[PDB]
C-alpha cells in the first residue's frame, strides 16, 4: 500500500518507479487590489517526477496560460498533475514506463488513478515519508526554467549530476533529501553553505556544484547542522 | 387474497412475510400464511431459532403460480416449492384455512409501507439478478455474494447486480477524466440508465431490491449495491426533476422501516453525509434529509 522507512531500500531496486510531486503545480502571490481586497496572481509552475533510482527528473513546466478563465484551480493542479504524468507515461516505451508511481500527496491519488485507468499494471502509492520535494524551486537552474518558460515544456535534468559514477542511488537520494530538507528549513543559510567557496563551480550540463568525496561530508555535515539548529529554534528545546 | 401453504413447522423458525415476523415453536401445528395482496412481490424468510446465522428467504409474486414451503430435513431448510396441480392447492388450501391453522398477512388499510418500499421491484428483474430459472420464485441468504464481489466464488449461486465502479473505464470518458469523476451525470443517465436499465423504474427496482436483500437477510453486497446506487445518483449534477422527487420518497420509506438498532451496520457515514451535505443533491432530498436527522443524527 503505502511507501515508509519499512519499506525504503524498494526505491533503488531495479523495477522502475517515479515519485510525483505536485506541490509547485499551483503557485500564486496573494496581493491588495486598488479597492483594498485581495486578488491572487499565478506564477508559472511544475511537476517535479522523478526516477530516484536513476535520477532523472520529467520538469513538466505549468505556464500560468493553462489556468486562465478556469474555477477551483487547486482542485484542477491535481488534475491537470495526473493528466501530464499519464501523458508522460504513453510518451515512454513499453519497457521505459514506471512499474509504480508514488505520490507525495494523497490528494493526487485519484487523480492519478483516474487519469491511468488504460495502465492497471502500474501501481499508484501514497507515502508516509516527509520528502522536502517543495524546495524544487530552490535548486537556482531548474527555478530559472521555471520563470523564464513563454508556453507549456518538457525539460529532463539529472538531479544527481554525476553523483552515481562514484556513489549508489540509496547515497544519492539521501544526499538529495538533506539538500532539499535544508533549502526548505532555511534557503539563505542552505543556499550560502552550498556556494561559499567560489572555487567550487557548478558545470554547465550539472545543478550542484563539483564537490571532491571530502567535500561532499563537510557539506552534509553543515546541511545537518542547519536543520538541526532550525528545529531547535521552531520548538524552543 | 393469495395462500403460501405449510406442509409443516417441524423446526422452530422465526418466518418473515415482508415487513412482517411471527414466531413458531417445534413442530406447533402450523400450516402458513392466508391474505397476501395480489399485485405486489414478496419475501418469506428464515431464521432458525438454533442458528441465528443464515437468515434466508424467498421472493416471489402470487400471480406467477401455486407456490408452498416444506422443511427438507437433508439440507436443513423451509424450502419453496411450486404445485402445479390446481385444484389439489385449492383442495390443500381450503381445508388448512377451514381449520384456522393459517396466520393472516396483518396488512393495516392506511398502511402503504410495502407498495412503498416494492414500487418499482418486478419479479421477473429478480429472476435476472437470482438465476435458477426452472422456478418462478427467487431464493436469496445472509452469505450469497454479489457478481462484483466474486471479480476482486460460485457463479450460479450469486447475486447478478448491476456493476457500478467509479474508477472504470466504463464510468470515465477518455479525455473527461477529471469532468466524469466529479460529476457522474454521463455514467448516470448514458452508461447506466439510458444503456443497461433502459428507464429510471429499472434502476429504483434493482436500488429497492438490493437495501429489501440488506434489511430482511444483512446481504452485505446488497448494501454495497444500494449504496453505490445511491452514490451515482448525488454525485450528478443533471438528474431528472422526477427521478429526485422519487428518489427523495424511496429513501424516505427505507429509512422509516430500518430497525432503529441495525443503523450501525446498515448505513455507510460517507454516502449519507455525500448525499445529504455534500453532493449536487444536497437541496433534493427533503424527506429523506429530514427522516435521517430525527432518526440517525449520530450517523451524520
Amino acid at each position: 500500500g503505502a511507501m515508509n522507512s519499512s519499506n525504503y531500500a524498494e526505491l533503488f531496486n531495479n523495477d522502475i518507479k517515479l515519485f510525483v510531486d505536485d506541490t509547485n503545480v499551483y503557485r500564486v502571490t496573494v496581493h491588495k487590489t486598488f479597492e483594498g481586497n485581495v486578488a491572487t496572481k499565478a506564477i508559472n509552475g511544475c511537476i517535479f517526477t522523478l526516477n530516484p533510482k536513476t535520477g532523472h527528473l520529467f520538469l513538466k513546466i505549468i505556464h500560468t496560460s493553462v489556468w486562465a478563465g478556469q474555477k477551483r484551480l487547486s482542485q484542477l493542479a491535481k488534475w491537470k498533475t495526473a493528466e501530464e504524468v499519464s501523458a508522460l507515461v504513453r510518451s515512454l516505451p513499453k519497457e521505459e514506463q514506471p512499474k509504480q508511481i508514488i505520490v507525495t500527496r494523497k490528494a493526487m491519488l485519484d487523480p492519478l488513478e483516474v487519469h491511468m485507468l488504460d495502465f492497471p499494471n502500474i501501481a499508484i502509492r501514497p507515502t508516509e515519508l516527509r520528502l522536502p520535494f517543495s524546495a524544487a524551486m530552490s535548486i537556482d537552474k531548474l527555478s530559472d526554467v521555471v520563470m523564464k518558460a513563454t508556453e507549456p515544456q518538457m525539460v529532463l535534468f539529472n538531479i544527481y549530476d554525476d553523483w552515481l559514477d562514484r556513489i549508489s542511488s540509496y547515497t544519492a537520494f539521501s544526499r538529495l533529501t538533506l539538500l532539499l530538507r535544508a533549502l526548505k528549513t532555511n534557503e539563505e543559510s542552505a543556499k550560502m553553505i552550498l556556494l561559499s567557496d567560489p572555487t567550487i563551480t557548478i558545470k554547465s550540463y550539472h545543478l550542484w556544484p563539483s564537490f571532491t568525496d571530502e567535500q561532499w561530508i563537510t557539506i552534509e555535515s553543515q546541511m545537518r547542522d542547519l536543520i538541526l539548529t532550525e528545529y531547535g529554534r521552531k520548538y524552543n528545546v | 387474497m393469495n395462500t403460501v401453504p405449510f406442509t409443516s413447522a417441524p423446526i422452530e423458525v422465526t418466518i418473515g412475510i415482508d415487513q412482517y415476523s411471527f414466531n413458531v415453536k417445534e413442530n406447533q401445528p402450523f400450516h402458513g400464511i392466508k391474505d397476501i395482496p395480489i399485485g405486489h412481490v414478496h419475501v418469506i424468510h428464515f431464521q432458525h431459532a438454533d442458528n441465528s446465522s443464515m437468515r434466508y428467504g424467498y421472493w416471489f409474486d402470487c400471480r406467477m403460480g401455486n407456490f408452498y414451503i416444506q422443511y427438507d430435513p437433508k439440507d436443513g431448510l423451509y424450502k419453496m416449492m411450486e404445485e402445479r396441480d390446481g385444484a389439489k392447492f385449492e383442495n390443500i388450501v381450503h381445508n388448512f384455512k377451514e381449520r384456522q391453522m393459517m396466520v393472516s398477512y396483518p396488512k393495516i388499510d392506511e398502511d402503504d409501507t410495502w407498495y412503498n418500499l416494492t414500487e418499482f421491484v418486478q419479479m421477473d428483474k429478480i429472476r435476472k439478478i437470482v438465476r435458477k430459472d426452472e422456478n418462478q420464485f427467487s431464493y436469496v441468504d445472509s452469505s450469497m455474494t454479489t457478481v462484483q464481489e466474486n471479480e476482486l466464488s460460485d457463479p450460479a449461486h450469486s447475486l447478478n447486480y448491476t456493476v457500478i465502479n467509479f474508477k472504470s473505464r466504463e464510468a470515465i470518458r477518455p479525455g473527461h477524466e477529471m469532468e466524469d469523476f466529479l460529476d457522474k451525470s454521463y455514467y448516470l443517465n448514458t452508461v447506466m440508465l439510458q444503456g443497461i436499465f433502459k428507464n429510471s423504474s429499472n434502476y429504483f427496482g434493482e436500488l429497492q431490491f438490493a437495501f429489501l436483500n440488506a434489511m430482511f437477510f444483512g446481504n452485505y453486497g446488497s448494501s454495497l449495491q444500494w449504496h453505490a446506487m445511491i452514490e451515482l445518483i448525488c454525485s450528478s449534477a443533471t438528474v431528472p426533476k422526477h427521478m429526485l422527487d422519487k428518489l427523495d420518497e424511496i429513501l424516505y420509506y427505507q429509512i422509516k422501516t430500518l430497525p432503529e438498532q441495525y443503523s450501525d451496520i446498515l448505513l455507510n457515514e460517507r454516502v449519507w453525509n455525500i448525499c445529504l451535505y455534500s453532493s449536487f443533491q444536497k437541496n433534493s432530498l427533503h424527506n429523506t434529509e429530514k427522516i435521517m436527522e430525527n432518526k440517525y443524527p449520530e450517523l451524520l
